[PDB]
RNA sequence: GCAGCUUGCUACCUCGAUGUCGGUUCUUUCCAUCCUGGCCGUGCAGCAGCGGCCAAGGGUGAGGUUGUUCGCCUAUUAAAGGAGAUCGUGAGCUGGGUUUAGACCGUCGUGAGACAGGUCGGUUACUAUCUACUAGAGGUGCCCGAGGUCUGCGGGUAAGCUGCUUUUAGUACGAGAGGAACCAAGCAGCGGCGCCACUGGUGUACCGGUUGUCUGACAAGGCAUCGCCGGGCAGCUACGCGCUCAGGAAUAAGAGCUGAAUGCAUCUAAGCUCGAACUCUGACCUAAAAAGAGACCUCUUUAAGGAUUCCGGUAAAAGACCGGUUUGAUAGAAACGGGAUGUAAGCACCAAGGCAACGAGGUGUUCAGUCCGCGUUUACUAACCAUUCGUUCCUUUCACUU
RNA sequence: CCCUAACUGGAGUCCGGUGAAGCUUACAUUCUAGUGCACAGUCUAGAGACCUCUAGGGGGAAGUGAAGACCCCGUGGAGC
RNA sequence: AGGCUAAGGCGUGUCGGAGUAAUUCAGUUAAGGGAAUUCGGCAAAUUAGCUCCGUAACUUCGGGAUAAGGAGUGCCUGCU
């Protein structure tokens, strides 16, 4: 049999396709410190999408210099807390946490992830884990975090989200120093990421709940006569005769959506502070409006609207310093229209 | 950044969005949503067409 | 090829019967393929705006009528959006007759051309009386 | 000699049936490699060929005839390689062919009838027991009790592949004709992942027009596929939109260094440097059920905290998940904002005309009327009342109390 | 058909009531290779595998339905 | 005929239900292309009543024929 060859319906890079065991996405991975110490991360709370026309900066692209319009999404990003400081051993078995430093004082609404540290011991836990870098035992240093997203509208929620986030700093020591001026202080969006600049987005995709194989894996339905056979939406084969099973990566119904995704370089055009700018009239459609700081991503980002968006500075990034965007208009026009 | 006004119901083009649509004649015109290029596609004329600017003219003509 | 500014959606696929717009003679040409691209199983060729096409010619004078020739398209209904965020439609899809390097046959196009082909195709833009 | 993918030979298995060809769908494997990557030779100037070596990561398409496999032909294309998987795949599909009963033509036969000849027509059964897989849960094990944040034993991946154009450059090369390569840029085809500002579809919410009929007429309604027709918000979706280089290590063929056996020479016998779309790492997903069953911190040990009830949705087939619960905007009402439709009923004037009664319809009242599975404001009603576990149960085999 | 999308009613899915049938020597959480009447979940050597439940399409059980209607044989028949 | 209604006969032969997922039986709609699908336009879609105009090859002179191909059609006022 002389047989015509496709590519392989779906991508096998994402199985199991299964729920993602948590609401937030975590970061695997942590890029190469490159300057003054800060935060690798942040986490805000998708909003929605809107357009503005900007000038083409972007350098060698043909529409350079002209009108164009893009579409962005609104992030709305509240100042997060940096709650403790948390130090990693390195050893033949892997990374594992050696010491954790909490904030003295910490936000009351933090009850409702996790019963609040008390304020004991942060003098004395800040210089034992100073010891332990002195004498070699700390590998790393990471800062815990978390959102408060109570100062929003649109996301009905109260109770914190936590995470890890890496510090970027040329040395261990000014990675621990950086971690103890930032500890229990409020970091704002615009201390983590500038304008202009690109970063990874990661985020719960929307969810479909159960789905069968032509919308989850784009099979192909029956065809022609086919098609009213009895099984239209439905795969052709399980497998061959031999061998006597069938593979796992046959296209198979299961969970659609929910699963962690990494966009890489979204862009960012502009970090406001008035939502009023970005708001349209009659409001974002089940959210509200836009209070707090808000940072505009150009393109799309994985997760519907409220869901809680890792942002982080990109790990695969190409291009060189890309400069302040020009946003020429920011259309507030009725979603709803 | 073009100013443009929708052919049937005489509205601001808002920019990124909206159409333009060319007869073979080469005669160009702007619609502002699916409604305006229904409503011409129809045959319907704006002036007789009561919720856009060319009906309220019409109508305020008296 | 030289990009284009716009984006367009590869509207017409293979067996469209497409009116022809210059004074070559064919009337009507069906495509037969699309030059540069390669498809996929089970896939037909797929044309927009800007596209060079292998096409036949179905209606027009008995010269032209049955030869095999490359055409461009210069119209397409289905909506296409330039950079800025506006969208462009015409009212009939339109082709004219060409060689491999682009320049046409024909010596006036009777229409507007779309401009994503104008630019591309100079040579086009200069035939045709108005680019839209 | 190899393979067993052609046809034979054989009759070991199956005749208390292993459903027969081809196509379609989907998955996988081989390399004897068509293209893509790296090389060597050339009767290799360049362009482009011819021959061979490594290499199976990706690709290998669209169409006309024919049931076809095969083959022929067409236009694209980097190329449109071949083969295995019960000639993969009928408890997936199709039924064109072959392989039933009917009939015709030709040829055999006196005949019934026959033909690896042709032709027309000719039923494709089943509620899944086990196993396998894809997803979702409840337990038990691990474990001070609970919670949170992590690690990564491992698993998977194409953590993309490939063309066109510009430049290099009308340059190297070449007498000319012709005509490259490194780097750089953009775009495109296919693939992958996500998203819905824009555009398109749908939108049996909703709004309007209108046909037939019924409720006595008007108004308001029922029915006729949502009666039909036009429009359409939210939502979903693609025909729309965003993102989707690498670098390093170690290698294959191969090219070299040093270097003896073999005073010299030698890429090889040790040793050493390079060297691919391969492999590994690296930017992705998953992963304490990793039995070596993990690390850290916090809280609390009749507690922490969990579940149930309540109001919900970023979630959802059941489960589960994520939130709020008066110290509250979770949902709903009211109003307003923002939208959909298209100017409501009644009233007045006009209306072709009719002696009049009437009069389709037009204009004003009136961007009206109706509607909103969106937002805001607002505790106005409902998130109240509680239950249950964290105690082996009865007991005084008690850390207790009548 | 390219290439599928949304929607409508009935099933399905979840709940209350009612309530059959068909495969079944046994055991059974399997996978690879070999062996074996040369087409193995059970043999041999490895590799995996904590149990239970729900949904789902049918890879396998050379699945079930049926003393093969093709071929041969029977000093078995029937019709012509 | 079909639709909507009388009279008369009936609601008579399982319910509920939280998006009520995927899938499936039967339907509505679908941008651009329009048979490229497939053995084959199978299935689906197009056209459709009535009036008027007009109607070919061929023919056994009967027909072909509703050939083909065009135009009109509602409501109101007054009439022949």
């Amino acid at each position: 049999m002389a047989s015509i060859h496709r590519p392989k319906r779906g991508s096998l890079a994402f199985s199991p396709r299964k729920r993602a065991k948590s609401h937030i996405p975590r970061f695997r991975a942590w890029p190469e410190a490159t300057g003054e110490p800060k935060l690798q991360s942040f986490a805000g709370y998708k909003v929605g999408m809107t357009h503005v026309i900007m000038v083409d900066d972007t350098k060698n692209s043909l529409t350079q210099g002209m009108e164009i319009s893009v579409p962005v999404t609104v992030i709305e990003t509240p100042a997060i807390r940096v709650a403790a400081i948390r130090a990693y051993a390195e050893d033949s078995t892997g990374e594992k946490a050696i010491a954790e430093v909490w904030a003295a004082d910490l936000d009351p609404e933090l009850k409702r992830r996790i019963p609040i540290p008390a304020a004991g011991n942060q003098a004395e836990a800040l210089e034992n884990i100073g010891k332990l870098i002195e004498e070699g035992r700390v590998s790393d240093v990471r800062a815990v975090i978390y959102t408060l997203p109570k100062s929003l509208t649109g996301v009905p929620k109260k109770v914190p989200d936590i995470m890890e986030s890496g510090i970027s700093a040329r040395d261990l020591g000014t990675k621990f120093e950086y971690s103890k001026t930032i500890l229990g202080t409020l970091v704002s969006v615009t201390d983590v990421f500038k304008n202009g600049t690109l970063v990874d987005t990661a985020a719960i995709t929307i969810g479909k709940g159960t789905q069968g194989p032509v919308k989850r894996w784009g099979i192909q339905l029956m065809k022609g006569k086919h098609s009213r056979q009895g099984s239209l939406r439905q795969v052709g084969t399980l497998g061959a005769f031999n061998p006597s099973r069938v593979s796992w990566r046959v296209p198979q119904m299961g969970q659609m959506g929910y699963h962690q995704r990494t966009e890489f370089n979204k862009r960012i055009l502009k970090i406001g502070s008035d939502g009023e700018e970005v708001t349209p009239e009659g409001g974002f459609i089940n959210y509200g409006l836009v209070r707090g700081d808000y940072i505009l991503i150009k393109g799309s980002v994985p997760g519907p609207s409220k869901r809680l968006i890792r942002l982080r500075d990109p790990i695969r990034a190409k291009k060189a310093d890309l400069g302040e965007p020009n946003i020429l208009y920011i259309s507030r026009e009725s979603k709803q229209g | 950044m073009e100013q443009r006004k929708c052919y049937f119901c005489g509205k601001m083009l808002e920019p990124g969005t909206g159409k333009l649509y060319v007869k073979k004649d080469g005669s160009t015109y702007f619609m502002c949503s699916s409604k305006c290029m229904s409503n011409f596609a129809l045959g319907r004329l704006p002036r007789r067409t009561e919720w856009t600017e060319k009906g309220k003219i019409q109508l305020k003509k008296a | 090829m030289k990009g284009m500014r716009s984006n367009i959606p590869r509207a017409l696929n293979a067996g469209a019967q497409i009116a022809c717009v210059d004074n070559t003679g064919a009337k009507v040409v069906e495509i037969i393929s699309v030059k540069k691209y390669r498809g996929v199983k089970n896939r037909m060729p797929c044309a927009g705006i800007g596209d060079m096409c292998v096409v036949s010619v179905k209606k027009g004078t008995p010269e032209m009528r049955k030869q095999v020739l490359l055409a461009v398209v210069v119209r397409q209904k289905q909506e296409f959006r330039r950079p800025d965020g506006l969208h462009v439609s015409f009212e009939d899809n339109a082709m004219v007759i060409t060689d491999e390097e682009g320049i046409p046959k024909g010596t006036d196009i009777k229409g507007p051309v779309a401009r994503e082909v104008a630019e591309r195709f100079p040579k086009i833009g200069t035939t045709a009386s108005i680019i839209v």
